[PDB]
Order: structure tokens, then sequence, then C-alpha cells
């Protein structure tokens, strides 16, 4: 028994190749995946749902984003940077962040393997729950321009949640493997990686021949992603709420919340509808708020971010000294793929090529690596 | 008008209506102990401690709130659904009456 494990920013996943077919494996709440999220408590410790569910309660014996953090220095441009954002401790235990919490009243500090070695002891329970036998093989994917340090945090991680982590694949070889891009057969393959999840965005260039993968260059956005679109929704939404009712709801955190949740909702219907309504009762000021969006207005709000996306792949295409007519394939990753205007930009980048994109693009990279971790086995 | 179709949507609320009670009854008992608390033979430092237990108890119940909230939010009810779009109604102002007793109890204890 061998599985791929995505170990993500703020959802992993967990596959296993069984039967010809890879089966994406669902958690004790039957969700496909589960929030890299890890909470500290009076009694327990808490990992998945169960902590995520719980980011109000205990926001401070919560964790998330510690693969923002996994083998980097205190100092790195980006342990300081997204540190400001994080209610948790990060510390610096000899130039290197372990978090710091109160867990069982007793204080505890981890450094961030630790913790994502928890969330892959979660991965591994996951998996054993649904096949009821031990699981100890795997392989864990990184991102492409992850260094040797992070690579090497993120190994030691599965090994201390007892993982034989048979080898570290890369995120975009994994979604390649995906889709048998490497089982082709002829001439060297330029693969393009569009990777837009709900919180970054990453572009990848591998060049594969003879089942045989290279990375070729990098680029993206580590803070674009679908939650800037679900912004845009609500700016414009308060806007109108403003305009109809010359109220400002915005310091009110559980109307913006309210609205918020509903935009996201709505913004899903809007990948394969070309218009969601919403109806939220009792607003703010007792007001109902009811209301819908067309698909090319929710288009519109986010016409420059959409467009944007494009700057990557043609910092992508530079750096490996293509040109956009020499790319093979386009594989799409990440929720916010989905969406129907991102695909069209991005199909039109490239003069009228389709794209790999049949596979559900949350659950591509962790199906590559069990399609992997089966032929490693 | 009543139709077939309004049946499950009344269906939902009532299972929503439920819930709430729930969080309801989590919340009178918070009330409860804390009326109990502030009856001080603990030492102040520990009557202090109690109390922030109760507070991060406030805390998941007003959070429980709003996820029925959500969840109501989902809910799409044409005109002539009167009958659900007046239980929705009810619902989300008894909710919101609720949040603001959790609100009063939250903002005086474990500041
Ligand atoms: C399934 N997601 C998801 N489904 C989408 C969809 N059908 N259309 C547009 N965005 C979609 N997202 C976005 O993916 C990002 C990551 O989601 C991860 C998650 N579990 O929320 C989020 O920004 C989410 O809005």
């Amino acid at each position: 028994p061998a599985v791929g494990i995505d170990l993500g920013t703020t959802y992993s996943c967990v596959g296993v190749f069984q039967h010809g077919k890879v089966e994406i494996i669902a958690n004790d709440q039957g969700n496909r995946t589960t929030p890299s999220y890890v909470a500290f408590t009076d009694t327990e410790r808490l990992i998945g749902d169960a902590a995520k569910n719980q980011v109000a309660m205990n926001p401070t014996n919560t964790v998330f984003d510690a693969k923002r953090l996994i083998g980097r220095r205190f100092d790195d441009a980006v342990v300081q940077s997204d540190m400001k954002h994080w209610p948790f401790m990060v510390v610096n235990d000899a130039g290197r962040p372990k978090v710091q919490v109160e867990y069982k009243g007793e204080t505890k500090s981890f450094y961030p393997e630790e913790v994502s070695s928890m969330v892959l002891t979660k991965m591994k329970e996951i998996a054993e729950a649904y096949l009821g036998k031990t699981v100890t093989n795997a392989v864990v994917t990184v991102p492409a321009y992850f260094n040797d340090s992070q690579r090497q945090a993120t190994k030691d991680a599965g090994t201390i949640a007892g993982l034989n982590v048979l080898r570290i694949i890369n995120e975009p070889t994994a979604a390649a493997i995906a889709y048998g891009l490497d089982k082709k057969v002829g001439a060297e393959r330029n693969v393009l990686i569009f990777d837009l999840g709900g919180g970054t965005f990453d572009v990848s260039i591998l060049t594969i021949e003879d089942g045989i993968f290279e990375v070729k260059s990098t680029a993206g956005d580590t803070h674009l992603g679908g939650e800037d679109f679900d912004n845009r929704m609500v700016n414009h939404f308060i806007a109108e709420f403003k305009r109809k009712h010359k109220k400002d709801i915005s310091e009110n955190k559980r109307a913006v919340r309210r609205l918020r949740t509903a935009c996201e909702r709505a913004k899903r219907t809007l990948s394969s509808s070309t218009q969601a309504s919403i109806e939220i009762d009792s607003l703010y000021e007792g007001i109902d708020f009811y209301t819908s969006i067309t698909r090319a207005r929710f288009e519109e709000l986010n016409a420059d971010l959409f467009r944007g996306t494009l700057d990557p792949v043609e910092k992508a295409l530079r750096d490996a000294k293509l040109d956009k007519s020499q790319i093979h394939d386009i594989v799409l990753v990440g929720g916010s793929t989905r969406i129907p205007k991102i695909q069209k930009l991005l199909q039109d980048f490239f003069n009228g090529k389709e794209l790999n994109k049949s596979i559900n693009p949350d659950e591509a990279v962790a199906y590559g690596a069990a399609v992997q971790a089966a032929i490693l086995s | 008008g009543n139709s077939p179709q309004e049946e499950v949507e009344l269906k939902k609320l009532k299972h929503l209506e439920k819930s709430v009670e729930k969080i309801a009854d989590q919340l009178e008992e918070l009330n409860k102990e804390l009326t109990g608390i502030q009856q001080g033979f603990l030492p102040k430092d520990l009557q202090a401690e109690a109390l922030c237990k109760l507070d991060r108890r406030v805390k998941a119940t007003i959070e429980q709130f709003m996820k029925i909230l959500e969840e109501i939010d989902t809910l799409i009810l044409p005109e002539n659904f009167k009958d659900s779009r007046l239980k929705r109604k009810g619902l989300v102002k008894k909710v919101q009456a609720f949040l603001a007793e959790c609100d009063t109890v939250e903002q005086n204890i474990c500041q």
C-alpha cells in the first residue's frame, strides 16, 4: 500500500492507486481535501477540519501556512513578511523559526516540520481509516522552487510522522504524471503548468523527454488567488448596499463575513452557470440583502487580476527561453482554475490551444503522487 | 398555493431551528455557570481562569450561531414561498437576538 500526498499550504490531499484507478481519499468528515491546520487545546490536539473549524475560539493556538516557513531561516524575506499575518507565535530558536503555543496549558513550541509532520500524521490516518490497513510508504510533493533545505525539512516531516517517504516529487511534475504526459512518445515536450488556488499562483515549465522530467523555469505571484476574487465581489456588494440603503456594512464583521461566504459560494456557481443569486435575511440593521451577479459582472470585477495571471506565464517562457508556440501541454491545478475566463485567457494566449483539466484541479497533484508511489512500491 | 417543493425548504428550516435550540441551550448553560462562578469562594486569579474558560465557550457559541447563519444564507426562497420566507426570517432574527446575548456575556467577562 503506497499513497501520494499533496502537502498543500492551506489544503492537503491523499490518493492511493488501487484496482487500476487512483482513489482520492476522503477524511473522517467526507472531505476529499483536508485543511493544513493544527490546533492546540486544554485537553487535545486537533488536525484538519476540526482545527480549521475552531480558528475563532482558539486563534493563538491554531497554526496554518507552515509550508511558508518550512526549511526557511528566521530572516528569510518570506518568514518576515507572512509573519505579521499570523496570530500564532513565530519565535527564533537559533536563527530558525519554531512555532510557540499553549497545549494542555503547558507551553509548547515546534519547528515547521513537526507541525507539518502532524498534518502528514492526519493524512496517513485518513488513508489507513479508508483501507483498513497500515500505510507507511508515500510520495510527498513540494513546490518546484523549493531549495535543498525546504525539500529535506519536508522529507523529515514525513519521517517523524512515521512515513517511508519513497520520493519528494515536484508539484507540477506530479500533475504532469496525473495526465500521463510522460507516457507520450516522440520528441522532447514542453509543459506549462498553471496552478492558481485559494491564495497562491505558481507557473512552472518542465521539459519531458523519454519519460524524464526537467524544470526549466518557475514564476507566479505568492499572494494572488481565489481570495482576491472574493474581495472584488465583496467591495462590489458593499458599494451596492451603500447605494440602495445608505448604510455602510463594512464595520460589521459578522455582516462582512456573511457577505464574503456568500461571495465565495456565488463565485463557484459562476464557474458552471452564468448567474448566481444571493439572499441574506437581516444582513445589516435588520435589512435584507437580495441580489444576483452575472458571470460577466464577476469577470469585469476581476478583469485586471485575470489578465495579469499571464505576466508570470511570459516571465516563465522567457526564463526557459521558449516561445509560447513551443509549449506542447498546459495543465491546470488549484480550484480557481475552474473559472471559465481564466481558461479562456490562457487558451487564447496559446492561440486556441486546449488544456488538461479533466482531473479535479485540487486533486491532480495527489493523483500524480499516488500513481508515482504505486510505481515506486 | 402550497406546493410539494416548499415542503423540502420547510424541512430544512426546521432542522436549522433545532440546531439553534441546541446552541441556545449551550448559551443558557453558560449563563447559569457564570452566575454560579461570580459566587467567589474561589481566589480571584482562579475565578478569572474559569471566566476565561467561559469566554472561550461563548466564542464557540457565537461561532456555531454564525455557521447556522451562513447555511440559511444558502437558501433561495421564491416570493410565493411565503411560509418558508417567514420561517427563515424569524430564525435569522432569533439567532441575532441570541448573538446579541453572547456579546453581552462576552464583552463583560474575560477582557
Ligand atoms: C474548491 N475550490 C474552488 N472551486 C471553485 C470553482 N468551482 N470556481 C471558482 N473557484 C473555485 N474554487 C476556489 O479554489 C480556491 C481553493 O479552494 C480550496 C478550498 N477547499 O476552498 C478557493 O479560492 C476557491 O474559491
